[PDB]
């Protein structure tokens, strides 16, 4: 729900890193839990224990991604003293991509993931700054 | 403008109601007459434009491209007459229909007072070219080539459409005259940066830009001769024409946003000219030479100075003619040797002296020998770049040197030396091929007498 | 079956759709849906085989679950306001129940799983009926209550449908599954403009129905249900393959073909509402549909595949039965772009 | 979509059953009939947006 | 021979006819853009005694 | 612009009475000519599918194709023109009835408007 | 392994046919000598004779719609006027400053 | 001779451009006004457009209802 | 000619797109045809939809 969205967004971007990391970790974990539920539904692998293991691995991976993104992005914003900069978000995305690569132990996916995640993060920051609407209300 | 559009449309029923052995003659004669009629668009004004109606308008940037488009069809028919001999009447009529439809779409694209109409026709040109490449190409790679030539284009062109409609939702119009008269500066914003990118990338991919040029060697190598001619001569210039039209709304953001594309073009011209030095295929070498010339045109358009625009127009026309001639020469060799490997058939001067003269003159125009219009455009762009920054001279001179090197390498490898002994099927050159070569080359040396016809609207 | 019984069942399906379209009472709309479902099953099981029975039972399970969800939405809406008229819902929960029921009836993602399997199981004429006529009633109901829908949910399902159709069509050799994934993508395109303009929804529906009718009638004429079977058609009916290639190009959204009209217009409409990112993603994803349409065109008409010796006998015979509206469908699906402003007719 | 055949023909196929205060048999009165009548008379012809606000 | 080569050369006449039709249509479209004829500040001209329109 | 609920709209009329106050399209309308061309194309494709001489197989059938397409196109053009006329009429009436939402801009000449100049160097 | 190694029934690849073989003076247009000769004649007449020569002469004698001599004469009389009156040739202002209203800063 | 037999004077193209520009500018301002009018009508609902149906009041029965209090 | 033009420029834009679309298509279209999994996903999506929006 939007409760986690508000919990993340309410914290100022350039301050108070640990709560930002906590919120991003929770959001990532919720996303991973939804992904695990869908994966269990569509592909029941063999049994209960392997299924709960797969849920654990997906949730921990997504939570680690969110934690690293939030921590790195907030630390970059704090040290650079320049809030409202998409570069900080891009760095966070790159950090998140690196963490994902480590989990999958692939140099290519880690590199590929880092570049793509960073770009996505930069775009989200630009949308926050400029007021871009993903889901626009009917205006006209 | 209908006095040119209607005859081009009438080319279709005339082609489909023709005798089985009169299609080439009738198509060639009436396409030549259409070219002659279109030649009267060259009487341009020093003032605004030739505004025929609400839908079509002519400009001294559009008129040379229109005349070259009309002139290219008879040459394409003459080049296609040979390798389509063993094919049924219905399929040859379909091939001529594809060529006529391509000409019609290009003609309507170059006038196209509306930006959405320009986009629609500029994307409608895609279908005939794809069918020609993937139907009448020889090798098995043609399908793959077609896919590239498709998706690259759309990958650039789909964002543009969005940008276009967005502009009309804010400005209220997409008419080029209203856009030019009511133009306003673009503020340095992320939204404006992405609008700039959406406006530019579609035309950048079809120049092509150096990083985005992968589709061109495949598409030009696997296409039949008419397809290669139309791809190199007219279809590459759509990006330049679109950029020249659309950069009027992108100021002053072009000053900052031009840097990555300027660096890409200035380094990629060197890269592609160097690639030409090590090439085992004639068509691939000619394609990479086209990439280098269009990189120079991209630099010219990005600098956006009067001399830049004049040089870019002149270079677009000259490159179209020269590349079409070079592809025709390569195809004349190929239809004899069936290999398309440059090192295989050697010493063709001793067996085909007049064709060797044609090769020499084509290499000379590709080499940008003065006072050809190739060098006129080259020098205007180079001077504009020098005014932009004095350090561009190193890259420009290096490109000139490498261009001369690979042009003369291509000439020496194929024409000089000793003939290959085991090749004994090199027949004397036909009157059709010599006529095709002359009809390519005389317009160039005759345009060098009246350069203002191809120097664009800023002359 | 008996032609009388077949005609009766077809008119009962059409009368159910009509009942849904002309009524103002929620009970009568539900009754029309029930009538349509009841008369649709034997049409899917007209030719008896285990696959058709499986397709019919899957279709029945899906549609009956959707009908029960729709009646639940109706009763909740009645509970929170004693109204039976189809208009704005007045209840947030009821609207969601209604939206999911109609998404399940239409086949929108994530309720898309039944469409490819049902289309593959049934014959080509049944598939034509299922993919053309069975979208009118749910879309009409959606248009009637478009002011109620949460844009977030509808747009999420639309984008999901476009993505799923594009990705799922890439992996198919069967023509019916390709048509099913194409229909899923086109439904995704249709439902993304409901929150903003129902006229664009209807225009997209009409264009899609025209193209789907042309493509199915071409597939029935050249009786092929696989890629390799269709690859033999050039050796008997090359003109059919040429028409099919042009229709496939139109279905991929290339200008100046008719298939470019909806997306363009839809994109244009979505730009008037300050929605930029979503149309961009929709077009980029439609490139996938274009890719597998182009692969089909490569395999069918742009290259000549090997044939067999028995094909010679087929050279001596001509079709006994013909579709009267096939040429009109082809022309309307390829060459109506110049007549775009006629969309003001509120089609 | 909605083809209002009843309004064009004056049929009244299902409008008798849509609201509480519409001519019940034996003049039986709905529990919320007074409230519904007032709401309907307030919102008649005004349009959905203005009726809601 | 007349009535014989016509059946073999009828197609040739079509392109020329199209050119004439396009010229006629261009003039007809010109006739719909006369809202400012002899009204521009640059070419406000007083009509000749035996003149109807400055340009056609 | 959703006009489904527009007041005084008879449900299933293709053309209302007030549409008769608009000029009917000319028979030489380019859109009508395109409709006839579409009918001719349909006739040719019908000939081709049936393996008949495409240009000269059925002249009665091709004539019927052209005529039906022209007929429907004429009525469709009438309805389209009527709907666009209604859109313009409603727009103008709304602007007239709400002057406070469309205030007049003060006409200002370029002589006293300061536009920032950006050199091209 | 009784397989034929013949993967399918295929026509052999035909050898290319020389137009000079059945017809010297072949012009490379068609294998029919009459159609070949007339194709050569129409290409040469409508390409070299009509378009290339007459079109080039037409372009050479195009009227001055660009107004090069007009601008030269205007500049000539304008320079004659300003030199006679001692005016400083070209002015640095493109528009008259009296008719421009600058915004007062009051900084 | 060429100018006399193939072309026209500058007045024709000049005034045609004037007319074309005038038409296109009117179309642009009409489009902008139309967008603003649509926004206002959809926001307030007091116009002819975006009129959503409400219950018809002719369906109400105004009669004694077996109970004085309705 | 080789490192950039034939390898890395191919690897970046076209080959990456082809690989990603290939993998996504494989993941999307690989369902065994068991309606148990389908309706389990239906319950999941329905449950998620009600909670997130309201
Ligand atoms: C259009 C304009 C012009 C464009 C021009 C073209 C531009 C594009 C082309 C050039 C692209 C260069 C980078 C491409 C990606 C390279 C990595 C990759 O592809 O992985 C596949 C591949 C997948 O893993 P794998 O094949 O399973 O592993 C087998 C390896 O042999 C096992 O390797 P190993 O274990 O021997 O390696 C040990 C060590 C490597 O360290 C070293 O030896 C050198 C240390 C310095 O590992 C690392 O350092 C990882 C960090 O990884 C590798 O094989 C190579 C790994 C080393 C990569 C080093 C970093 C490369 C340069 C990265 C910087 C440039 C891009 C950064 C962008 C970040 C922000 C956007
Ligand atoms: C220099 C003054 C000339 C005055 C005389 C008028 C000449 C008119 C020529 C017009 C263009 C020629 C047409 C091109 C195709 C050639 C036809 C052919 O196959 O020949 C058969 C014919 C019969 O020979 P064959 O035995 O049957 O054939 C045996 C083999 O073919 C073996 O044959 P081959 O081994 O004898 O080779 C054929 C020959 C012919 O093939 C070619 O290569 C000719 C094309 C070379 C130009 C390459 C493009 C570069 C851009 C230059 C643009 C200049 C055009 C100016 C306007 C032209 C108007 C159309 O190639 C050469 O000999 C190499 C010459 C290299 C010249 C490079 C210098 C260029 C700049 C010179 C100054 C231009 C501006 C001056 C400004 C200041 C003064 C006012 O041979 C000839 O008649 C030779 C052609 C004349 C030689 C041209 C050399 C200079 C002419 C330059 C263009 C006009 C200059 C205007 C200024 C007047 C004052
Ligand atoms: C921009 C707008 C302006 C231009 C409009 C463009 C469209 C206009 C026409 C639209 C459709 C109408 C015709 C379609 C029916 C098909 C007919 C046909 O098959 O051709 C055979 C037929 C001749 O053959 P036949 O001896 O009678 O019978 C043998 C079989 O029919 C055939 O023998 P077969 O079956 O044994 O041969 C097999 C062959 C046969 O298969 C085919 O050729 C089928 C034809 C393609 C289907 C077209 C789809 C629907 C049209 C949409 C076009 C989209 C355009 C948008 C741009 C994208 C381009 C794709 O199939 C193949 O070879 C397959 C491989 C081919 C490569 C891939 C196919 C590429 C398709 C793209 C074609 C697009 C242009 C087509 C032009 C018209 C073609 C006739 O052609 C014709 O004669 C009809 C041409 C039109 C007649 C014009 C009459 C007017 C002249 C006198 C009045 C003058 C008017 C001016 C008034 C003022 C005078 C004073
Ligand atoms: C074989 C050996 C040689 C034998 C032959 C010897 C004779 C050689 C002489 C010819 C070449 C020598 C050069 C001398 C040039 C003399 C003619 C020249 O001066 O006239 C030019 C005139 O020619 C034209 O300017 C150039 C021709 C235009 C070319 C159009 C191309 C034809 C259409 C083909 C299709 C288009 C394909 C390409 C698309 C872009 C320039 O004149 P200009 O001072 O300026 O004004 C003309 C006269 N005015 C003053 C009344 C106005
Ligand atoms: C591959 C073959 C060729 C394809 C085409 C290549 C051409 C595309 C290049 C795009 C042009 C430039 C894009 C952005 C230019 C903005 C200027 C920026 O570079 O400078 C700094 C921008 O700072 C940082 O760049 C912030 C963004 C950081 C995130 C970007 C990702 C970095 C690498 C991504 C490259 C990948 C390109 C391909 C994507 C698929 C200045 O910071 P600041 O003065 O404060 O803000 C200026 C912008 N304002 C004024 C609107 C606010
Ligand atoms: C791709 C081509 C599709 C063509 C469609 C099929 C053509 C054959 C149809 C045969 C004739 C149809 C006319 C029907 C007669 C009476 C019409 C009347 O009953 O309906 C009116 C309206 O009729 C239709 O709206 C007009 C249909 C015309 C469709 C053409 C527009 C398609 C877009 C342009 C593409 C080019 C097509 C032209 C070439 C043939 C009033 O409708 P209304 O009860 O008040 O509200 C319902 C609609 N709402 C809900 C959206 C408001
Ligand atoms: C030295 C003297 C000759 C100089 C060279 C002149 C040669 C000119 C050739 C090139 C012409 C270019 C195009 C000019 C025509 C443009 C189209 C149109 O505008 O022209 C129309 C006239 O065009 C002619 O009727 C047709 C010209 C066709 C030329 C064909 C030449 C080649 C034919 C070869 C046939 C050979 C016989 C067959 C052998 C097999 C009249 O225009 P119009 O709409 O009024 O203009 C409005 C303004 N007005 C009213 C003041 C005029
Ligand atoms: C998010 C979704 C975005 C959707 C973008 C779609 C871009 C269009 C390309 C999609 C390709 C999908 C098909 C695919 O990759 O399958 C692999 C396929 C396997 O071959 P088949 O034809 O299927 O089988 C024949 C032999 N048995 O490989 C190929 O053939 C690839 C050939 C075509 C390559 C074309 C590449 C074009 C892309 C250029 C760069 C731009 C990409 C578009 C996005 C731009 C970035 C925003
Ligand atoms: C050869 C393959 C190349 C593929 C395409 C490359 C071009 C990419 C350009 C961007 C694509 C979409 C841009 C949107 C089109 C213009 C519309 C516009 O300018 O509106 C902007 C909207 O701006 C955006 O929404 C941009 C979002 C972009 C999302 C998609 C990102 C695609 C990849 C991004 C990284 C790469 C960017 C450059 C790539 C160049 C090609 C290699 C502002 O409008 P509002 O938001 O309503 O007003 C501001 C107040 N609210």
């Amino acid at each position: 729900a939007k409760t986690l969205l508000h919990k993340y967004s309410d914290i100022p971007e350039g301050t108070e890193c640990h709560r930002k990391a906590y919120a991003s970790t929770s959001i990532g974990g919720a996303t991973g839990l939804i992904v695990s539920a869908y994966s269990i539904a569509l592909k029941p692998p063999a049994s209960f224990l392997e299924g709960v293991a797969r849920t654990g691995r997906y949730t921990f991976t997504s939570a680690a991604i969110g934690a690293i993104f939030g921590l790195t992005s907030c630390i970059s914003a704090q040290v650079r003293e320049k809030p409202d900069d998409p570069l900080n978000y891009f760095i966070g995305g790159c950090a998140g991509g690196l963490t994902l690569g480590a989990r999958t132990r692939s140099y290519g996916i880690g590199a590929a993931a880092c570049a793509y995640m960073g770009l996505t993060a930069a775009l989200v920051k630009m949308g926050q700054l400029e007021g871009w609407q993903v889901f626009a209300e009917p205006k006209v | 403008m209908l006095k040119i559009i209607i005859p081009t449309t009438m080319l279709l029923p005339m082609t489909w109601m023709s005798k089985h052995n009169m299609i080439w003659i009738n198509a060639t004669v009436h396409s030549l007459l259409i070219s002659l009629i279109s030649l009267s668009l060259l009487n341009q004004l020093g003032e605004n434009s030739l505004n025929f109606s609400l839908t079509f308008f002519s400009d001294s940037l559009s008129a040379p491209l229109l005349v070259l488009t009309t002139w290219l069809l008879p040459l394409m028919l003459m080049a296609s007459q040979s390798h389509l001999s063993k094919e049924t009447t219905t399929r040859k009529k379909l091939y001529i229909t594809m060529l006529i439809l391509l000409q019609l779409f290009l003609i309507m694209t170059f006038t196209a007072t509306e930006l959405i109409l320009f986009y629609i026709l500029f994307e409608a040109t895609l279908v005939p070219t794809l069918i020609i490449i993937t139907r009448w190409g020889n090798q098995t790679e043609r399908l793959n080539a077609g896919l590239y030539f498709l998706f690259y284009t759309l990958a650039g062109s789909l964002p543009l459409l969005v940008a276009l409609v967005y502009i009309q939702n804010t400005t209220g119009s997409l008419n080029f005259l209203i856009i030019h008269y009511w133009s306003h500066p673009l503020s340095n914003s992320w939204s404006n940066i992405f609008m700039w990118l959406a406006c530019i990338m579609a035309f950048m991919v079809k120049m092509p830009l150096y990083g985005l040029h992968l589709w061109l060697p495949k598409a030009h190598v696997e296409a039949p001769i008419a397809g290669s001619m139309v791809l190199a001569a007219v279809l590459l210039k759509l990006g330049g024409y679109g950029m020249m039209r659309i950069t009027t709304i992108l100021n002053p953001l072009t000053n900052y946003m031009a840097y990555p594309f300027l660096m890409l073009s200035m380094w990629g011209m060197i890269m592609t000219s160097s690639i030409c030095l090590r090439q085992t295929d004639l068509k691939s070498l000619i394609a990479y030479s086209s990439v280098s010339h269009m990189a120079l045109v991209i630099v010219a358009i990005m600098i956006q100075t009067p001399w830049s625009f004049m040089g870019a127009t002149a270079l677009m026309i000259a490159h179209g003619l020269t590349s079409s001639m070079l592809f025709c020469l390569a195809n004349t060799n190929y239809e004899r040797v069936h290999s398309r490997t440059m090192i295989l058939a050697r010493g063709l001067q001793t067996l085909l002296p007049l064709m060797a003269t044609w090769w020499l003159v084509a290499s000379l125009t590709n080499l940008a020998l003065p006072p050809s219009i190739n060098l006129i455009g080259e020098l205007f762009i180079i001077t504009a770049s020098f005014s932009w920054s004095n350090i561009t001279i190193i890259l420009m001179g290096m490109n000139m040197m490498i261009t001369a090197l690979y042009s003369l390498y291509m000439l020496i490898t194929t024409q000089r030396g000793k003939y290959t002994h085991h090749i004994n099927n090199i027949k004397p050159s036909f009157t059709r091929e010599n006529a095709l070569m002359a009809l390519h080359i005389l317009p160039l040396l005759l345009l060098t007498l009246n350069p203002k016809m191809i120097l664009g609207p800023l002359y | 079956m008996n032609p009388i019984i077949y005609t009766t069942l077809i008119m009962t399906v059409m009368s159910g759709t009509m009942l849904v379209m002309i009524s103002s009472h929620w009970l009568l709309i539900w009754i029309g849906f029930e009538m349509n479902l009841l008369a649709m099953i034997p049409v899917l099981m007209k030719n008896f085989n285990p696959r058709a029975t499986e397709a019919a039972t899957k279709y029945f399970l899906t549609q009956a679950t959707a009908s029960m969800m729709l009646m639940m939405a109706i009763i909740i809406n009645l509970l929170y306001s004693g109204q039976w008229t189809i208009t704005k819902m007045f209840n947030p929960v009821a609207m969601t129940m209604m939206t999911m029921a109609l998404a399940m009836k239409l086949g929108l993602s994530p309720f898309h799983f039944w469409v490819p399997e049902v289309t593959q199981g049934i014959s080509l004429q049944a598939g034509l009926l299922l993919l053309t006529w069975q979208k009118l009633a749910p879309l009409s109901v959606l248009c009637q209550i478009s002011q109620s829908i949460n844009p977030n949910l509808m747009l999420t399902m639309a984008m999901l449908s476009i993505l799923i159709g594009g990705w799922g069509g890439l992996n198919q050799t069967q023509l019916r599954k390709i048509m099913a994934y194409s229909s899923i993508a086109h439904m995704g395109w249709m439902t993304a403009v409901l929150p903003y303009n129902t006229t664009m929804t209807i225009l997209n529906l009409l264009i899609y129905i025209t193209m789907t009718l042309a493509m199915f009638m071409l597939l029935i004429h050249s009786s092929a249900t696989t890629t390799l079977s269709l690859s033999h058609t050039w050796n008997k009916m090359p003109v059919i393959t040429s028409l099919m290639m042009v229709t496939l190009l139109s279905m991929g959204g290339l200008p100046p073909l008719s298939g470019f009209m909806p997306k363009w217009m839809i994109i244009q409409e979505m730009t008037k509402n300050e929605s930029i990112i979503m149309p961009t993603l929709m077009a980029m994803t439609a490139l996938l549909n274009l890719y597998f349409y182009m692969r089909l065109a490569y395999s069918s008409s742009l290259t000549m595949f090997p044939s067999t010796n028995n094909m010679k006998m087929k050279w001596q015979f001509e079709h006994t039965k013909q579709m009267k509206l096939l040429p009109t469908m082809i022309v309307l699906s390829t060459l109506v772009l110049p007549m775009t402003p006629a969309l003001s007719s509120l089609n | 979509p909605f083809f209002d055949v009843q309004k064009r023909l004056g049929l009244d196929l299902d409008r008798w059953m849509t609201i509480q205060s519409a001519e019940q048999p034996h003049k039986i009165p709905g529990r919320c009939h007074a409230f519904e009548k007032e709401w309907i008379e307030c919102a008649h012809g005004i349009g959905g947006i203005r009726a809601e606000k | 021979n007349v009535l014989q080569i016509v059946r073999d050369h009828w197609v040739h006449i079509l392109v020329p006819v199209g050119f004439v039709f396009g010229c006629y249509l261009d003039r007809r479209s010109d006739e719909k853009l006369t809202a400012f004829r002899n009204k521009s500040l640059l070419f406000k001209r007083e009509l000749r005694p035996n003149e109807e329109v400055t340009w056609k | 612009t959703m006009m489904s609920g527009r007041p005084g709209r008879v449900p299933l009329q293709f053309l209302p009475n007030e549409a008769r106050s608009l000029p009917p399209p000319k028979l030489t309308d380019p859109r009508l000519v395109y409709m006839g061309f579409l009918g001719y194309c349909s006739g040719l494709i019908d000939n081709a599918i049936r393996r008949r001489p495409v240009v000269s197989a059925g002249l009665h059938r091709q004539l019927l194709y052209v005529t039906s397409f022209v007929f429907f196109g004429y009525y469709l053009l009438k309805r389209q023109d009527y709907m666009y006329a209604l859109r313009d009429h409603d727009m103008f009436a709304y602007v007239k009835s709400h002057p406070e939402d469309f205030p007049e801009k003060d006409k200002k000449t370029y002589g006293e408007i300061l536009e920032e100049f950006h050199p091209v160097r | 392994p009784p397989e034929p190694t013949i993967r399918l029934q295929e026509d052999p690849d035909p050898e290319d046919e020389n137009l000079y073989e059945k017809n010297p003076d072949s012009h490379g247009y068609d294998k029919d000598p009459i159609v070949d000769l007339w194709n050569m004649r129409v290409v040469f007449f409508f390409g070299f004779s009509i378009v290339l020569v007459l079109g080039s002469t037409f372009v050479a004698y195009l009227p001055d719609y660009r107004m090069q001599e007009w601008a030269r004469r205007e500049a000539e009389r304008l320079v004659k006027y300003r030199e006679a009156n001692g005016l400083p040739l070209m002015e640095s202002n493109c528009f008259d400053p009296n008719k421009i209203q600058l915004p007062e800063d009051e900084d | 001779w060429i100018a006399r037999t193939f072309y026209d004077g500058p007045e024709k193209n000049y005034e045609k451009t004037m007319a074309i520009l005038q038409i296109e500018a009117e179309k642009a301002e009409l489009r902008l006004k139309e967008l603003e009018v649509r926004r206002l009508m959809r926001a307030r609902g007091d116009g002819p457009w975006y009129q959503y149906p409400t219950i018809d009041k002719a369906l109400i029965d105004h009669s004694p209802k077996t109970t004085p209090d309705n | 000619s080789s490192l950039l033009d034939l390898i890395w420029l191919e690897t970046i834009l076209p080959k990456t797109t082809s690989f990603i679309q290939m993998k996504m298509s494989i993941m999307v279209s690989n369902q065994k045809g068991l309606i148990k999994l389908y309706f389990l996903s239906f319950l999941i999506t329905i449950m998620i939809s009600m909670t997130l929006f309201n």
